[PDB]
């Protein structure tokens, strides 16, 4: 494709029910949470970069490291354009793959002990996650709400350049 | 200690003031508040959120799901947005 | 162990909490401060079962799994009209509309 189709993250409600996910947070705030912590301690958060929805922040080699999640062909991975690298149709399955420390290679993230979110999200956000789970991206346009709200429901999408 | 939030269909919800202050709209407009555009099946649910929000703020535990049925989700989205919470 | 409740009568709902080990009577005291009717002038109900003043809320079945902040347990309430009590009556909430077709399976 020379164009792209917007598509809701398929996994969005599962992700928001996953306590390792902290929502809008920058890498400095992740680093503060992860400071000093043991190898493999991790979190999922929104990436502050414009072209990526999510990043993981995790601990390894005594450093707080980050990994943006990429997509391509409806799969997610930490390298979307290298098909040797493992990918999943889900964000959840991509985290699940990197759960086992003795089966993580040095150049791969290690996501073995989730840091647990200690506050609840907003009621507005929680409704969004439920609505998005029932509907598709094009479906959002047919809803009986203002377009300011359509804008809001459409936030967690990725750009599909394939068919 | 308590405040009364009245829905469009006349249902009266007595909730603690501290929990109602979870809404920025309500915090800004404060005994009684009338909501002529929010009906009882939605306001009852908002009240439940205020208790969830306050109880799981600085949580001692992993936080559970706030269950929302798809059937009230859109009205609840607009009331949440209108109530600023 | 806090338990979370909705006390309901006619078009009134009280959102409140109490300990699992607190008594039904103590809950009637909570209601007295709000609604201004003494304990002897109230009946509290779990579904249609009139509750025992001296029992704990946990003994009546209100617990962590049953009476959660996000999904509180309903307690019915009826007041005394003269010598006799009024019938337990709880006006239901409004009904949501049909789900939009884009939101159906
Ligand atoms: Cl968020
Ligand atoms: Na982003």
């Amino acid at each position: 494709n020379l164009y792209f189709q917007s598509m809701l993250v398929p996994d969005l409600l599962q992700i928001n029910n996953n306590p390792c996910y902290w929502g809008v947070m920058d890498k400095y705030a992740a680093e503060a949470l992860l400071e000093g912590k043991p190898e493999g301690t991790f979190l999922l958060r929104d990436s502050a970069q414009e072209d990526y929805l999510f990043s993981v922040s995790f601990r390894r080699y005594s450093r707080s490291l980050h990994a943006r999640i990429e997509q391509w062909n409806h799969n997610f991975s930490f390298d979307a354009h290298d098909p040797c690298v493992f990918h999943s149709p889900d964000i959840t399955g991509l985290l699940e793959h990197y759960k086992d420390p003795s089966a993580c290679m040095f150049f791969e993230p290690l996501l073995s002990t989730p840091l647990i979110r200690t506050f609840p999200f907003s009621l507005q956000h929680i409704c969004r996650t439920v609505i998005c789970n029932c509907t598709t991206y094009d479906g959002i346009d047919a809803l009986p709400i203002p377009s300011s709200m359509k804008l809001y429901l459409k936030e967690y999408h990725y750009k599909s350049k394939v068919r | 200690m308590y405040v009364k939030l009245i829905s469009s269909d006349g249902h009266e919800f007595i909730v603690k003031r501290e929990h109602a202050l979870t809404s920025g709209t309500i915090k800004a407009m404060l005994n009684e508040v009338n909501f002529r555009e929010i009906p009882s099946h939605v306001l009852s649910k908002v009240c439940m959120y205020f208790t969830y929000k306050v109880r799981y703020t600085n949580s001692s535990t992993e936080i559970p799901e706030f269950p929302i049925a798809p059937e009230i989700a859109l009205e609840l989205l607009m009331a949440a947005n209108f109530l600023d919470c | 162990m806090d338990v979370f409740l909705m006390i309901r009568r006619h078009k009134t709902t009280i959102f409140t909490d109490a300990k699992e080990s607190s008594t039904v009577f103590e809950l009637k005291r909570i209601v007295e401060g709000i609604l201004k009717r003494p304990p002897d002038e109230q009946r509290l109900y779990k579904d249609d079962q009139l509750l025992d003043d001296g029992k704990t809320l946990g003994e009546c079945g209100f617990t962590s799994q049953t009476a959660r902040p996000q999904a509180p347990a309903t307690v019915g309430l009826a007041f005394r009209a003269d010598d006799t009590f009024e019938a337990l009556c709880i006006e239901p909430f409004s009904s949501p509309p049909e789900l939009p077709d884009v939101m159906k399976p």
